[PDB]
């Protein structure tokens, strides 16, 4: 559940990381690895 | 208040229930409860469970007050009467929602205990003639209790220890008081040994420690209440005197009073000599050149267990000692371990109980084998006035279950649910055995239903091989008389909770 | 609007809670005191006299409660929720506009008219005096008001009990008063129903004196009652010892062992077999009390003393002398059995001889539950002394059959008073409709079926055959639930006349006491 | 933000959706009865329906809001029962629980449930009723007689039955290349205060709520070939530019030249002919004095959406603004359509315009007559949910008998089907057979009556029917009488369900359970 009250319901590593809220610095950037899987691989997300 | 007041009365003992499923089974895992009396009980069978546990909502007493009726009838495995109770208010929500009143409920299960009150004797079968009998069925019948809780490597070495302290019961006679024991901690876990009579720690310390023999060959056991010590008498020792010289005559005359009560003790001549108060300092050097045993402030319990034993009394005269009151045993090696001394009464004239010596520094070891010893008296009395047993590992109870769905099929209609709900309880037994031992209960009640039908009797569930094999020729063995009591006392608890509809609390 | 109607909603609170504790389909309850007693029964009795005690028609209720079991105590919820339903047709009545004192006289009119109806309703007039076997039969079915699980072994329980206590005397023997107070059931943890036993002497849970109560196989003994219990010699007020010189130090541990050798040699000097000591002793009686073999009595309580001397039928000596031959207690066995793990001292005797006062033994699993069967124990023997002290209680048909047919006689009773009787008393039929409904519905059954079988059985007429099965067909539940009669001949389910005789004037003082108040005053409180 | 982790989440869930799916049970079967919500606002509607009350109910665990799409994917399909339907699915998370406190995987209770509905779609097809069947004198009155049900108005099926079934045989079109079926949506019902239902009018065709602006307008136009014609354009003092705005005779002159021009449109309506023709804007007396001498009857105050149905119907042609080709302003004869009959009949101390014989569009209205708002706002709903199960009923003659029949009929194939499969998924074909039956059982409940006494014996009525194959009839029956408490053939009662509403009941009942097995966690981001 969003701020605006999106509910998104998926097992999607890219879907829920990209909503998901981080406090901590350093895995704030795990983020960014999952965009990465989406541009170059784009595929099978779950198992990657 | 409602059907909304039965609910909480049965939620408050799933918190009793959900916490009481690992601790049936032989592979069922521990729970730790901290009491307010600094004692962390890690434990298996849920006998001293119930009691210790803390009771928040006053409904939950009610498995609480059924607990202790069961705990001097059975008092192992009776873990699962609670649970058996607990599953039959839990399969009653769909029933509340219903129209079905508890009193419709009351007359379906106990149609069904009325029948396993006639079963567990057909299931099972007198076994007597050349067949397993003392020192075989005993150990038998023991080893399975003990050896499903601690110690599971070592039973071996443990169980036999215990057993063989069993094998001293005899019939005609058959004290239910002969079970008492004492705690000894400090040792090694795997070492124990075997005491026939009472043993007392010391407690305490004086200056004649190192100069009391330990080994005395033919003792004189002798039972006193007389406290020594230089201490006001009993009621008023106000004395007027007149003259200066009889003031240093009181400080005489009380030490008159107790040295004369001194030589008498030593006037006796018994080797052992207890005091049921404390003994201090003032006596010490004085006996302590006659050389004879001497214990203080030893408990009441241990006092009249002596009494029991050799047949002794306590005297507060010591002129008025009867020939008889001077108790005469076989041998007395006084034993120290971790610094420790423990006397031993070795061939009283009548003893028929055996002590066990336990080590170890954990307190909670003993809390079971203390049970085990109660468990192993009831096998005893249950195995002479009905000769018969049942197989072990818990499958007993679905035998008879299926049992109840053929008949109770063709039975009046609506009743058929009820009693079938009741069958459908009884499968909890191996339900929480089979997610405590990481196997697939689908798989293995599906088994049963053709092992308890086209399978015969008494094929049961082994543990070891994670296979369905026969117990009873497995030579493992669960007492038979224990089941009737603990099943046909769930349903009376379990009527009276669904029975109340309000709960009144003052203030 | 605010004082008379107001209070109903406060019984009205009570009144719902008595409609599920009646009848055997009643719903139990959990009561916990201020203090932390807890109680646990289907009998709303108990339940007002823990309860804290607020509205003032609350102890009312309560009062008039106690007056029942003292007298009956069999069903006291019946005239409860009919006094709780007075106030529901109160204001039924209060909206009509009729004032406190003619609703009143509806209800004292009617009272004397019920009590008149109760003659019509007698069934099994004849009864048998010293006849166990047709009593056993009739107490049966008191125990249904309670749970009904087992009646058949409640009653072996009471047989064996009865027994003993029962002075026999067939024909005209000048038969006393049966005593309740000695019947005295215990709470025993454990066993089953059919392990309980019956002990002709006084049950007690104590530890033995010597080693364990035997040598009384050859009977032939005597104990005395002592009410001076055996304790240190002393005077009333609180004395100081004051010894002249320092040779009577050593004489004064020797002069109290002069004491035991002179007291405990001339109470043993008789031999009785079972000493009353109601104090503390010290541990040199044993000298002689071993060696005569006489058993003893430790720290009894105050209320067990008085029933003992009915068991050993023993002189209560006002001061402990010397035992006189003269005044003596006839007793031949005393022995000692272990039962839930303890050893019991039970002063029951074989045969020889009939004494008054017995003991029950009661076993049972649950503790909870047995405490609806020790007030059944009360209520059983209440059933017997409505037998015993009157000429006789007779019957009347129960399974409130009996109100259905004053239903139509308070009917008939309206149709000539006209005025304000007419309001009054059509509604005090009413009043009476509540109870059958009250056991349909703890049954769970429809009130829609069970109407027109109200309706069928007394309502419509009487035929002219004898002994109309009208009469004789009640309203029970088992398998006939669905068709909603029964025949209450077979089932041999029958009350006594004394049970309603003393609801209905506990009905109307009810109702008088409440709709007469005008307003509650409370001065600090 | 705030996440939590394991059966915490499950649980919540769970007893969120059942606390709210209770509430809407007492509404289940012909006894059921509608409940009243309160919204804080000061506005609050009474009905039986769930597709309003979930949509109006505040969801408080995001959880909740599956089963409120569920109900509005129920109106795209069906719409109508909703009581009955949506109920379904909230039983199958109560017996879930306990399955995921088994070591049985969620996917695992997923996959027996995927097999047990792809399985069940054959178990309908055996107790499924043909077009003829029983004896279905017209087949729609005793389908209409079980729209009744489910709803209060059950107590006028003696009128109801005529009214739905004589409505709508004339909304039968041609569309969708050659497909003959009802164009549901496009019926319009009418309600009036006073008297009772037996004071309805069935229209054959449209039938607009209006009346004349002035008395003095003739209110009856009798005859056939009568035209209309819907303009949009709103009459008024147009206002200024642009904001560069600009002798007050010459200023007055521009109102003066409008109206004039306005005069003038109103003639260019005149030559054309038709007998109706509508005004959406308000106008003064001068506009409408035109209309008294144009000799056609005009209505003012007109709503939007009312006339696109009338160009959709009648086939004339929606003019919101007069032009042409030109720079002319006029109206052209091509724009306007014909009917067979037109006339304006007087109900309830109103009048309605009566549109019949649409040659483009055909369709039908119903006239309602009623107590009032409150006691219509049932009646309201429900007669717009039973034109689907009509529409359903003739498009597919494929029905089932309704009152707890199918879901009685499915636990006997599921006991042998589920040890068919066997291995770890018969565990989970018992406790869905099981949930199945709790919706009849809940049927009684509702009703204060026993349902294991009618399911215990009507259950051994449809085993006697599968075990003999067979078969004169000794053994085969089916049916339950919620009056009587007996087990009679639906035949005589009278209730037939269609097929296709209890499918698509069951197959999107599928895809609800399962979207709470599928979650592991809920995680709530606070609100900017």
């Amino acid at each position: 559940k969003t701020s605006r009250g999106e509910i998104i319901i998926s097992n999607d590593g890219h879907t829920i990381l990209k909503q998901m809220a981080i406090l901590h610095p350093v895995a704030r950037m795990l983020v960014e690895v999952s965009a990465a899987q989406d541009s170059e691989a784009g595929d099978g997300t779950t198992s990657v | 208040q409602g059907k909304g007041q039965i609910i909480s009365n049965i939620n408050a003992c799933v918190a009793v229930q959900e916490a009481l499923k690992p601790t049936l089974g032989p592979l069922g895992s521990d729970i730790l409860i901290v009491t307010s009396n600094q004692k962390t009980t890690i434990s298996n069978d849920g006998a001293t469970i119930l009691k210790l546990l803390d009771v928040v909502h006053p409904a939950a007493k009610t498995l609480v007050d059924i607990s202790r009726a069961q705990d001097a009838e059975v008092g192992d495995g009776t873990t699962s009467v609670t649970i058996l109770a607990g599953e039959l208010m839990k399969e009653a929500k769909p029933f509340l929602e219903e129209g079905i009143s508890s009193h419709l409920i009351m007359k379906g299960y106990r149609k069904a205990v009325s029948l396993a009150v006639e079963k567990i004797n057909e299931l099972a079968v007198d076994i007597t003639s050349e067949k397993s009998s003392g020192r075989e069925l005993l150990e038998r019948c023991a080893r399975t209790a003990m050896s499903s809780k601690l110690i599971h490597n070592n039973a071996d070495f443990f169980v036999k220890m215990c057993v063989d302290a069993v094998l001293s019961l005899d019939r005609n006679d058959l004290d239910d008081k002969l079970i008492g024991i004492k705690k000894i901690p400090g040792g090694a876990m795997e070492e124990s040994l075997f005491i026939n009579g009472v043993a007392f720690k010391k407690t305490f310390s004086y200056a004649g420690f190192e100069q009391q023999p330990k080994k005395f060959n033919n003792p004189k056991i002798l039972s006193l209440n007389v406290e020594l010590e230089l201490k006001a008498e009993k009621d008023n020792a106000e004395v007027r005197v007149e003259h200066v010289e009889d003031y240093q005559a009181i400080v005489d005359a009380e030490w008159q009073l107790i040295f004369e009560k001194l030589r008498q003790v030593e006037e006796t001549g018994a080797n052992i000599v207890l005091s049921k108060l404390p003994i201090g300092d003032l006596a010490t050097q004085f006996f302590a050149d006659r050389n004879i045993f001497c214990a203080g402030r030893v408990s009441a319990d241990d006092m009249n267990r002596v009494i029991q034993a050799v047949g002794g009394s306590i005297q507060s005269t010591t002129s008025d000692i009867k020939p008889e009151h001077l108790g005469t045993c076989a041998l007395f090696e006084e034993m120290q371990i971790g610094s420790e001394r423990y006397n031993l009464f070795q061939g009283c004239p009548q003893a028929k109980t055996c002590t066990l010596l336990l080590r170890g520094g954990a307190e909670q070891v003993i809390a079971e084998v203390e049970r085990s010893l109660h468990d192993a008296i009831m096998i005893v009395k249950r195995a002479l006035q009905n000769k018969l047993i049942v197989a072990g590992g818990g499958a007993t109870e679905m035998e008879v279950s299926k049992c109840l769905r053929d008949y109770s099929k063709t039975i009046a209609g609506k009743q058929q649910m009820i009693i079938n709900a009741f069958a459908k309880a009884l499968e909890v037994i191996p339900r929480q055995l089979c997610e405590n031992a990481g196997f697939d209960a689908i798989e293995i009640l599906n088994k049963l239903r053709l092992a308890h039908s086209k399978g015969e009797k008494w094929y049961g569930v082994v543990f070891e091989t994670e296979n369905i094999g026969d117990n009873f020729a497995k030579f493992v063995w669960e007492p038979a008389l224990v089941k009737i009591n603990a099943l046909n006392s769930a349903t009376e608890a379990t009527n009276l909770i669904l029975s109340v509809d309000e709960t009144i609390t003052n203030k | 609007d605010g004082q008379i109607i107001k209070s109903i909603a406060a019984i009205r609170e009570l009144h719902q809670m008595c409609l599920t504790s009646m009848g055997p389909c009643g719903r139990n309850k959990i009561i916990v005191n201020h203090l932390g007693k807890i109680i646990i029964t289907n009998d709303a009795a108990t339940m007002l006299r823990e309860l804290d005690i607020v509205h003032p028609a609350v102890k009312v209720l309560v009062m008039a409660t106690e007056q029942q079991k003292i007298d009956m105590g069999d069903g006291t919820n019946l005239v409860m929720i009919l006094a709780g339903e007075l106030l529901n047709v109160s204001e039924k009545l209060i909206s009509m506009g009729l004032s406190a004192v003619e609703i009143i006289q509806g209800y004292n009119m009617a009272r004397k008219f019920t009590l008149k109806e109760l003659d019509e309703m007698v069934v099994g007039e004849i009864t048998d005096k010293n006849d166990k076997n047709e009593l056993l039969k009739m107490i049966k079915p008191v125990i249904s008001s309670k749970k009904y699980g087992s009646e058949d072994i409640l009653s072996e329980l009471v047989s064996e009990a009865v027994s003993h206590v029962l002075p026999v005397a067939q024909q005209a023997g000048e038969i006393p008063y049966f005593n309740v107070d000695s019947i005295r059931v215990v709470k025993i943890m454990g066993g089953s129903l059919s392990n309980s036993t019956v002990i002709k002497g006084m049950v007690f849970n104590r530890e033995p004196e010597g080693h364990v109560k035997s040598l009384s196989e050859d009977k032939k003994h005597k104990v005395a009652v002592f009410t001076c219990p055996l304790d240190i010699a002393n005077t009333e007020t609180k004395g100081t010892v004051l010894l002249h010189n320092a040779q009577e130090m050593l004489d004064f541990s020797k002069g109290e062992e002069k004491q035991i050798d002179a007291m405990m040699k001339e109470i043993a000097d008789m031999g009785v077999e079972c000493i009353v000591a109601g104090a503390g002793v010290g541990e040199l009686a044993l000298h002689y009390l071993n060696r005569y073999g006489i058993l003893v009595l430790k720290v009894p309580s105050k209320f067990e003393l008085r029933r003992l001397c009915r068991v050993c039928g023993a002189t209560p000596l006002p001061r402990l002398g010397a035992p006189t031959p003269e005044e003596l207690g006839l007793v031949e066995t005393v022995k000692t059995m272990e039962i839930g793990g303890d050893r019991v001292t039970v002063f029951k005797q074989e045969q020889g001889e009939i004494s008054r006062t017995s003991t029950i033994i009661l076993r049972g699993a649950t503790q909870n539950n047995l405490d609806d069967i020790e007030r059944a124990i009360d209520d059983g023997v209440a059933a017997v002394k409505g037998l015993m002290k009157p000429s006789g209680g007779k019957l009347l048909p129960g399974a409130g059959a009996t109100e259905i047919e004053l239903i139509s006689r308070i009917t008939k009773y309206g149709e000539r008073t006209p005025g304000l009787l007419q309001l009054a008393i059509k509604q005090f039929a009413v009043a009476f409709e509540v109870v059958p409904r009250t056991l349909a519905e703890t049954a769970g059954l429809d009130v829609n079926e069970v109407l027109p079988n109200l309706y069928a059985a007394h309502n419509v007429t009487e035929p002219g055959a004898v002994k109309t099965d009208h009469l004789y067909k009640g309203v029970d539940i088992d398998g006939e639930s669905d068709e909603g009669v029964k025949d209450i001949r077979e089932e041999n389910i029958y009350d006594m006349l004394a049970t309603k005789k003393f609801a209905i004037n506990v009905a109307t003082e009810a109702a008088t006491t409440v709709l007469s108040i005008d307003q509650i005053i409370m001065a600090k409180k | 933000g705030e996440k939590i982790s394991g059966d915490d989440i499950r649980n919540q869930n769970v007893l969120a959706t059942m606390a709210v799916a209770n509430v809407v049970k007492s509404s289940l079967g012909p006894v059921g009865l509608d409940k009243m919500l309160v919204d804080d606002i000061g506005d609050f509607t009474v009905t039986n329906d769930g597709a309003t009350i979930l949509s109006l109910l505040d969801v408080q665990h995001p959880a909740g809001k599956i089963l409120v799409e569920l109900a509005q994917q129920q109106d795209r399909e069906i719409g109508d029962g909703t009581t009955s339907v949506v109920i379904i699915a909230s039983e199958l998370l109560k017996r879930a629980n306990e399955l995921v406190k088994n070591k049985i995987h969620p996917t695992t209770i997923i996959t027996g449930f995927r097999v047990a509905l792809r399985e069940a779609i054959r178990f309908i097809n055996e107790v499924l009723s043909t077009s003829v069947d029983t004896l279905g004198k017209e087949t729609l009155i005793n389908i209409a007689k079980t729209s009744m049900s489910s709803k209060i108005i059950g107590a006028d099926s003696d009128f109801f039955s005529n009214m739905v079934v004589d409505a709508l045989l004339a909304v039968k079109t041609q569309n969708s290349k050659g497909e003959i079926k009802y164009p549901v949506k496009a019926v319009n019902v009418l309600k009036a205060h006073g008297k009772s239902a037996t004071e309805s009018l069935l229209v054959p065709g449209y039938a607009l709520n209006c009346t004349v602006a002035s008395q003095a307008m003739p209110k009856r136009i009798a005859g056939g070939n009568v035209k209309i014609a819907c303009l949009d354009l709103n009459l008024q003092k147009a206002r200024m530019a642009m904001g560069v705005q600009i002798d007050p005779e010459q200023l007055e002159q521009i109102r003066k030249r409008e109206a004039g021009i306005v005069l003038e449109r109103v003639k260019k309506i005149i030559d054309a002919g038709a007998q109706v023709v509508l005004t959406t804007k308000g106008i003064d007396d001068l506009c409408l004095k035109e209309f008294v001498e144009a000799k056609i009857m005009g209505v003012r105050r007109c709503k939007k959406e009312d006339l696109r149905r009338i160009a959709r119907a009648t086939g004339a042609t929606l003019v919101s603004s007069m032009s042409n080709l030109e720079g002319e302003e006029t109206f052209e004869s091509s724009y306007l359509g014909l009917c067979d009959e037109v006339v304006q009949a007087k109900f309830s101390d109103d009048e309605c315009i009566l549109i019949k014989g649409t040659s483009k569009h055909s369709s039908s209205s119903i006239i309602l007559r009623g107590a009032n708002d409150y006691s219509l706002d049932e009646m309201e709903r429900s007669l717009h949910d039973s034109l689907s199960v009509v529409k359903r009923t003739l498009e597919s003659g494929n029905v089932v008998p309704g009152g707890g029949c199918v879901e009685a009929a499915l636990n006997i194939y599921l006991d042998n089907f589920a040890t068919t499969v066997g291995s770890r998924e018969q565990l989970a074909i018992a406790e869905f057979a099981a949930a199945l039956l709790i919706i009849p059982k809940t049927l009684a409940v509702n009703a204060a009556k026993d349902s294991s006494e009618l399911v215990a014996k009507l259950r051994s009525y449809h085993a006697a029917s599968q075990m003999a194959k067979p078969e004169r009839r000794s053994y085969r029956n089916y049916g339950l009488d919620l009056i009587r408490g007996k087990i009679v053939d639906e035949i005589h009662a009278g209730v037939l369900e269609p097929t296709i509403s209890k499918v698509k009941s069951l197959k999107s009942a599928l895809e609800a359970c399962v979207a709470i097995l599928r979650i592991d966690t809920m995680i709530t981001v606070d609100p900017e």
